């Protein structure tokens, strides 16, 4: 069932070694 | 400030992730499973251009099941055509994008190889499926914390066989100069601009306007002048225009990229070539020495040709009305 919702407003790992 | 989403009570909005011309996107939790998703709310029917871009995006994301192309989970089905005013797309939530990464992270050569490798792997499956993206840039390459990279933003895409762009910094020179604006080669050029940006940590060709953009490009790859250099430009007016610009010989890339991996510079030279026919392909780039750490010819999907009719609307010139656009999206959602 669709209802209305309201909202009010206001780490990168190393790349894999081998494929 | 006040954002309303009329969606399934199974979702609970978490936070506002972005507000663009297209509409807004929020992270959300699917209560039953606890899974987190991104939910895009689009109101495209009073903005024709965005309705058409949204249609291309939906069709392409729904079609592909590839590791380097954004996954769409579902699209809300509206209950009545009459009150169909919003489009809700539920897709995977990505952490950031390459633009933000280049601006804030110290990247190693390994990071660079991995990111350009994933970008090209996506381009290969698209090109092999007769899809050309046509607007590749760092902000369209979404990234997660484990470095997975996924292409999105297929609003200017076309099926092979004027327009507006946010920026032309990543557009091929022949695209700017001629009617050949729908080639696989234009995407490889953009990838070359992205690779260069990864090395420089700033855009390599940030033109201030149309003429200046070409001046910056030619100031690096050399201004085409000879009949051979210009053989690829069919239009005489285009060749004359090029000949009216300041003319300089190519600049030595090694000087520009002193501390860069020689293999990366070689790959870049093969992508940033004026003649599209001499530009390296996505498939060939994947087999290039610079990407040997990640290349696996048994795991780089070739794609399957999609017929032009997939984007049939692109082949009709009758004016489209608001209702026609609603019908195109409606039909796609339900079929
Ligand atoms: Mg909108």
């Amino acid at each position: 069932p669709v209802e209305r919702q309201t909202i009010y407003s206001q780490i990168l790992a190393a790349p894999p070694k081998e494929r | 400030k006040r954002i309303v989403y009329n969606i399934s009570s199974d979702f609970q909005l978490k936070s506002l992730l972005g507000e663009g011309a297209y509409g807004v996107v929020c992270s959300a939790t699917h209560k039953p499973t606890g899974e987190i998703v991104a939910i895009k709310k689009i109101e495209p029917f009073d903005k024709p251009l965005f309705a058409l871009r949204t249609l291309r995006e939906i069709k392409i994301l729904k079609h592909f099941k590839h590791e380097n192309i954004i996954t769409i989970f579902n699209i809300q089905r509206p209950d009545s055509f009459e009150n169909f005013n919003e489009v809700y797309i539920i897709q995977e939530l990505m952490q950031t994008d390459l633009h933000r990464v280049i601006s804030t992270q110290m990247l190693s050569d390994d990071h660079i190889q991995y990111f350009i490798y994933q970008t090209l792997r996506a381009v290969k499956v698209l090109h092999g499926s007769n899809v050309i993206h046509r607007d590749l840039k760092p902000s369209n390459l979404l990234i997660n914390s484990n470095c997975d990279l996924k292409v999105c933003d297929f609003g200017l895409a076309r099926i092979i066989d004027v327009e507006f762009v946010a920026t032309r910094w990543y557009r091929a020179p022949e695209v700017m100069l001629t009617s050949a604006k729908y080639s696989r080669a234009m995407d490889v050029w953009s990838c070359g601009c992205i690779l260069a940006e990864l090395f420089l940590r700033r855009p390599i060709f940030p033109g201030r306007d149309y003429r200046h953009q070409l001046l910056l490009i030619f100031g690096i790859i050399g201004t085409p002048h000879s009949d051979n250099d210009l053989r690829c430009i069919e239009s005489p007016r285009a060749r004359e225009y090029i000949k009216s610009l300041p003319m300089y010989p190519a600049a030595p890339l090694e000087k520009m990229f002193p501390r860069v991996n020689p293999k990366g510079i070689d790959l870049l030279q093969r992508m940033l070539v004026f003649d599209p026919a001499k530009r390296i392909t996505a498939k060939e780039a994947l087999e290039h020495p610079y990407l040997q750490t990640y290349h696996d010819p048994n795991d780089e999907p070739e794609g399957e040709p999609i017929p032009p009719s997939f984007f049939e609307f692109d082949h009709y010139k009758e004016a489209l009305t608001t209702k026609d656009l609603k019908k195109l999206i409606w039909n796609e959602i339900f079929s």
